[PDB]
């Protein structure tokens, strides 16, 4: 992929190894 | 490594057991400055650099 160019000072690095897919995303509280 | 190529490591995202490393008698300083080496699994923290 070309998402960004470059990526650094990580913090949080989490990895997991006919239709309707919803999504409901909320920031609270940090 | 060397000291001026000092490595870091972020530390994030674990529970930390730090009873083993105060138990352990090999280390023959461990100062701890505004914290008590005691005290420690009490507290919380965002994150750790070694
Ligand atoms: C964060 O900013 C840049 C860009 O990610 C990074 O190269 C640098 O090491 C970091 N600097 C500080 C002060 O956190």
């Amino acid at each position: 992929f070309r998402v960004y160019s470059s990526a650094n000072n990580c913090t949080f690095e989490y990895v997991s190894q006919k239709n309707l897919r919803e999504f409901v995303f909320k920031n609270i509280d940090g | 490594a060397s000291v001026y190529a000092w490595n870091r490591k972020r530390i994030s995202n674990c529970v930390a057991d730090y009873s083993v490393l105060y138990n352990s008698a090999s280390f023959s300083t461990f100062k701890c400055y505004g914290v008590s080496p005691t005290k420690l699994n009490d507290l919380c923290f965002t994150n750790v650099y070694a």
